[PDB]
């Protein structure tokens, strides 16, 4: 199979069962397939909420409202932050839940990782594909827009001007 | 581990307090600034101006570390 | 019995501490629907006994109300920060994130974990036993019961509760 890296060997937890699987996993987080399980949980959504990060950091530069690291001197973050812990709060519950009930077979039930929203009906192994790897290069941008913010303190579209000139 | 973990991070670590925290402290204490009235360790993550008065280099942020200069 | 010439519903059977036969609403109907009121009840419970101490004690020595919270500016902090009550809720939604999502989940894992949930291991004294039990409960009841007269006292007067209490001694 295709690896993260020319010649490596997968780890043997790593069998390309599962979407995104590209044999790394060094420090063998997921041996265990419980663990595994969580990992993928955390992977899915940290790579969601990075993509809703990138884009709500550049899509409104586009759109003329501002610089991203400029955004609370235009709004009152204090404010929207209760908002926003206030919708997240009963919303992340359930997702740990697994659903709305004090009981743990709760947990059971459902999926926490593709809930299973899908109207268009295109899931798929290559579209679970496409969520991680799309996430992945979210991720990896989103650290890339926060040091690029520390270091040159200006826009991060007047970063890749600079490039060209 | 102990090699690379215990003394090479741990060195990584330590240096990485010296320049950001033991350096600036101890600049402006041997310029006779009164620890009173002294900045807290943050104030020179936070507002790299303080900083960058004393180091100049910060300035240039981490820039130069990527392109080896 | 919380009446006397009243009997207790079925499911009801003074098994579960503070069990004074009552259940006019057929609330705690299914058995696993009792559990959650019974969680729900001791945590509304110790919220309350919270409350009410911390409602009461800084308006007697000095500082306000159980209301006129908002409005205050809590302050001198170790750089002279100074931050208004929606600040102030917001480290306090930040800092319950994961203190509650312990207490939902029963512990840390994405999986099933064997840890109460109601009545979790902290007891260094060996103190727990029914009476007690029931007495946080009892307490807790009165508790919530005070907090919803501080609301209403409020809300058809508007005086503080110590000076509605000084209206009556
Ligand atoms: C928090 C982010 C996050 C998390 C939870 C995971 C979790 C996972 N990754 Mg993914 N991955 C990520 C970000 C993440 N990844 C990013 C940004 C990339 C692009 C570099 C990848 C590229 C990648 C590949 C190619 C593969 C995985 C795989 C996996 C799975 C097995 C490895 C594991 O258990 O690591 C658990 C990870 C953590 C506990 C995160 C800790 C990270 C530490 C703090 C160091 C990071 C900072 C450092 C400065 C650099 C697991 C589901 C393997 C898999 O089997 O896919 C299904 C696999 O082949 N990942
Ligand atoms: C991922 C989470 C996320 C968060 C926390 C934010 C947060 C914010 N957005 Mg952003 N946004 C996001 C994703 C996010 N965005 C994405 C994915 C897009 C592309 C669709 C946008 C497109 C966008 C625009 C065009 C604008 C914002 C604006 C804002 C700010 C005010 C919004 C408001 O008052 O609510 C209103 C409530 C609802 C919309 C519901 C706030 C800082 C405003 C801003 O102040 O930008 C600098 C603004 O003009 N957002
Ligand atoms: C896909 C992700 C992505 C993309 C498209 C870019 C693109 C860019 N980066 Mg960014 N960067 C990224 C991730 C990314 N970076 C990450 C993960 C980090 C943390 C290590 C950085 C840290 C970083 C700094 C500190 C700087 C850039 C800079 C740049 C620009 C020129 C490259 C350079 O000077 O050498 C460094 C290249 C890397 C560190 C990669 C270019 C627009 C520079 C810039 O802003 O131009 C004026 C710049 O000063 N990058
Ligand atoms: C483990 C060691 C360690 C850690 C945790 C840090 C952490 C940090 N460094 Mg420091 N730094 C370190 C070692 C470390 N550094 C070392 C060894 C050097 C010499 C190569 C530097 C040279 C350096 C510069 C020149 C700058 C940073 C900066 C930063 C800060 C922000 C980086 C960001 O992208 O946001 C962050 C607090 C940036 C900063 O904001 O300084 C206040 C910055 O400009 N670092
Ligand atoms: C309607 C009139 C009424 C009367 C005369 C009583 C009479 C009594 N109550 Mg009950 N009870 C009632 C309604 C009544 N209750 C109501 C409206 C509530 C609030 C929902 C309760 C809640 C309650 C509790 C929690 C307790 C009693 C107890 C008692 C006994 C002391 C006494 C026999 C106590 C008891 O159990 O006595 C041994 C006791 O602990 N009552
Ligand atoms: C939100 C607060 C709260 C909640 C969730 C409960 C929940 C419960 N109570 Mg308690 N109770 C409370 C406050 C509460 N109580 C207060 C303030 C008093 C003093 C008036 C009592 C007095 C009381 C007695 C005397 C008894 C109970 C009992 C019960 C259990 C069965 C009745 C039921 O299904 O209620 C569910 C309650 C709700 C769904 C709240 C709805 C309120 C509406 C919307 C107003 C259940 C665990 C019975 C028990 O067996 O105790 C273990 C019982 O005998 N309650
Ligand atoms: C900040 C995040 C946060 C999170 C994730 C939780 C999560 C939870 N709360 Mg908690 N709670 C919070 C803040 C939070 N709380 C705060 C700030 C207070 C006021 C001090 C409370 C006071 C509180 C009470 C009184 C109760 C809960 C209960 C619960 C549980 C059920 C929630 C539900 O069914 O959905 C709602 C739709 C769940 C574990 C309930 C519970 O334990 O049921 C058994 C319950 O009765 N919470
Ligand atoms: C039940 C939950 C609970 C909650 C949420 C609070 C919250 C608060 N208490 Mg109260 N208090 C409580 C129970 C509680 N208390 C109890 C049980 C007692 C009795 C011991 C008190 C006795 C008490 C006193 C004597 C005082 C407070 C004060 C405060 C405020 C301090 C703000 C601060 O310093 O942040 C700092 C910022 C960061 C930590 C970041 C804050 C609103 C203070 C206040 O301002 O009252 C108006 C105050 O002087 N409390
Ligand atoms: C049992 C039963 C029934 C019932 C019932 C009953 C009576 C239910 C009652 C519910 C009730 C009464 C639940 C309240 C809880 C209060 C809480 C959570 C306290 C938090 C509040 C806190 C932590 C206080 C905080 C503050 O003080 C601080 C720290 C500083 C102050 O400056 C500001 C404030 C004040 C904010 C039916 C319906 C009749 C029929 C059914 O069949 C059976
Ligand atoms: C996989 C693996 C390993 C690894 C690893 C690696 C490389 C991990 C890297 C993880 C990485 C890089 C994860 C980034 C997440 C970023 C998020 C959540 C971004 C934004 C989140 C949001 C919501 C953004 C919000 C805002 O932007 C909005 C919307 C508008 C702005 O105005 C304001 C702000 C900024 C608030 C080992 C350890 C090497 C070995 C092991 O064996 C296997």
């Amino acid at each position: 199979r295709a690896t993260w890296f020319p010649g490596a060997k997968a780890p043997p937890h790593l069998t390309g069962e599962f979407p995104g699987d590209r044999g790394f996993d060094p420090v063998d987080f997921a041996a265990n397939p419980e663990s595994f399980e969580r990992m993928r949980a955390s992977e899915v959504f940290h790579g969601r909420m990075a993509m809703l990060g990138v884009a709500g950091c550049l899509i409104p530069e586009l759109l003329g409202r501002g610089v991203w690291f400029q955004a609370g001197e235009s709004v009152d973050a204090a404010q929207l932050g209760l908002y926003f812990m206030f919708l997240a709060a009963p919303s992340e519950y359930w997702r740990g839940n697994g659903g709305f009930g004090w009981d743990q077979k709760e947990k059971k039930a459902g999926n926490r990782i593709y809930p299973g929203f899908d109207p268009l009906k295109m899931t798929s192994d290559e579209t679970k594909t496409k969520e991680i790897k799309n996430g992945r290069l979210a991720m990896i941008a989103f650290l890339g827009l926060v040091s690029q913010a520390n270091t040159t303190g200006v826009s991060p579209f007047q970063n890749l001007a600079a490039v060209f000139g | 581990h102990h090699l690379s973990g215990l003394l090479g991070l741990g060195c990584l670590s330590w240096a990485g307090h010296q320049i950001h925290v033991s350096l600036p402290i101890n600049k402006l204490l041997d310029s006779g600034v009164n620890p009173a009235e002294l900045p807290l360790p943050h104030d020179f993550i936070l507002d790299k101006s303080l900083i960058s008065q004393l180091y100049p280099s910060f300035s240039k942020g981490l820039a130069p570390f990527f392109t080896f200069h | 019995l919380w009446f006397p010439g009243a009997k207790p519903p079925a499911y009801l059977t003074g098994e579960f501490p503070a069990d004074r036969g009552f259940d006019p609403l057929g609330l705690a109907k299914d058995p696993a629907t009792y559990e959650r009121m019974r969680s729900s009840e001791v945590f509304h419970s110790r919220l309350a006994m919270l409350g009410v101490v911390g409602s009461l004690i800084p308006e007697l020595q000095g500082q306000g109300a159980w209301y006129t919270l908002s409005e205050k500016q809590f302050g001198p902090g170790p750089n002279g920060e100074v931050i208004g009550f929606t600040e102030l809720a917001l480290i306090g939604m930040l800092f319950s994130y994961p203190l509650e999502y312990w207490r939902g989940n029963g512990g840390f894992g994405w999986f099933e974990e064997k840890g109460d949930r109601t009545y979790p291991g902290f007891d260094p004294l060996q103190l727990t036993s029914e009476y007690t039990k029931t007495a946080e409960i009892k307490n807790g009841r009165l508790a919530m019961s005070a907090l919803l007269g501080f609301a209403v006292q409020h809300a058809t007067t508007g005086a503080s509760p110590l000076e509605n209490w000084a209206a009556t001694t």
